[PDB]
């Protein structure tokens, strides 16, 4: 997924835009697949109670 | 090859370990993608 | 702006079985068309 | 009556960042939630045995 | 980029550049370019 950036892989993402510009998609990234993962793990403690 | 070792083919750049091919690719293809974006296999602009 | 020609040679109306179509040859231009015409070899 | 399941651990890293270096630098930055995860599921895999 | 002459805004040139290495030190390198504007792209990881 895209996760509102303009790729999904963060490698060509840090390849591609600079340091200065390229922070507010990893950034990005990184809160949706936080997000995800939390959302995973509220889910996989629900079916372990 | 069979060593952990910064790729950067065509532009791809990652960390891998490129090992001996056992899969046949049509002509027309160049890219092997796994699910959710995986790059599993590549083939070489040099050699082919 | 690309044009494709996608083909594929299969031997034998159309019969019920499955095939794809492979690609041979992708042209990097690509112009306005509207219409096209076949051509015979009597 | 099912009793246990699959004791899943899931590192963050290799999910959110993968084999980038410069996105392991930017997670630090985020404080502590990896900490939260990797207890919850050491949590679960103590719960399930 | 330093053709003698230059189409308007309606009708403009378009040409296929394939096959080929590309250079675009060159460009940035030349004074009388004010403006440099990418989208997406950054002027300095052109050559990769």
């Amino acid at each position: 997924s895209k996760f509102g950036a303009i790729s999904s892989v963060l490698n060509d993402i840090f390849s591609r835009l600079d340091p200065p510009e390229a922070e507010v998609q990893i950034d990005r990234l990184i809160t949706g697949r936080l997000q995800s993962l939390q959302t995973y793990v509220t889910q996989q403690l629900i079916r372990a109670a | 090859k069979n060593k952990c070792v910064n790729f950067n083919f065509n532009g791809l750049k990652g960390t891998g370990v490129l090992t001996e091919s056992n899969k046949k690719f049509l002509p027309f293809q160049q890219f092997g993608r796994d699910i959710a974006d995986t790059t599993d296999a590549v083939r070489d602009p040099q050699t082919l | 702006g690309y044009f494709k020609i996608y083909s594929k040679h299969t031997p034998i109306d159309l019969p019920q079985g499955f095939s794809a179509l492979e690609p041979l040859v992708d042209l990097p231009i690509g112009i306005n068309i509207t219409r096209f015409q076949t051509l015979l070899a009597l | 009556l099912p009793v246990s399941m699959t004791k899943t651990s899931v590192d963050c890293t290799m999910y959110i960042c993968g084999d980038s270096t410069e996105c392991s630098n930017l997670l630090l930055q985020y404080g502590s939630f990896c900490t939260q995860l990797k207890r919850a599921l050491t949590g679960i895999a103590v719960e399930q045995d | 980029f330093n053709a003698t002459r230059f189409a308007s805004v309606y009708a403009w040139n378009r040409k296929r550049i394939s096959n080929c290495v590309a250079d675009y030190s060159v460009l940035y390198n030349l004074a009388p370019f004010f403006t440099f504007k990418c989208y997406g792209v950054s002027p300095t990881k052109l050559n990769d």
